């Protein structure tokens, strides 16, 4: 952002990022997995601070 | 009254973790390990409370024997035959 044109970025990006690679392997891109929200409760109990 | 959580006492480098009880079983293993426990428990303490309480049973197995005994009669009758 700022002030550059968008054909600017997208040209630069095209000449040194084009030797960026993707789906690499069987993996390609790794999905992620839901985290269980889990109630509890945590004391550090240290009376010196 | 004068005293209440905050002066009790200081605790340092002491951390506590806990669950909600919404998230834990009220009776986790309650057989399983409760039974198990419990034996470990009775054994602790049988050696120093029934040596008392078994004496008290040998003197009302006694106490009580006796004391019909001498509800009971005697072959007394001697010395006064017919």
């Amino acid at each position: 952002a700022g002030g550059l044109e968008h054909r600017q970025l997208l040209d630069l990006a095209q000449k040194h990022f084009s030797g960026l690679s993707g789906t690499y392997d069987e993996d390609a891109v790794p999905t992620l997995s839901p985290c269980r929200f889990t109630g509890s409760q945590i004391c550090h109990r240290e009376d010196g601070l | 009254m004068g005293r209440q959580f905050g002066h009790l006492t200081r605790v340092r480098h002491v951390i506590t973790y806990s669950l909600s009880p919404f998230e834990q079983r009220a009776f986790p293993h309650y057989f399983s390990k409760g039974i198990p426990n419990v034996l470990r428990r009775t054994r602790a303490c049988i050696l120093r409370v029934a040596p008392p309480f078994v004496a008290f049973y040998l003197v009302y197995t006694w106490g009580t024997q006796e004391f019909e005994k001498s509800k009971r009669k005697n072959p007394a009758a001697y010395e006064n035959d017919r």
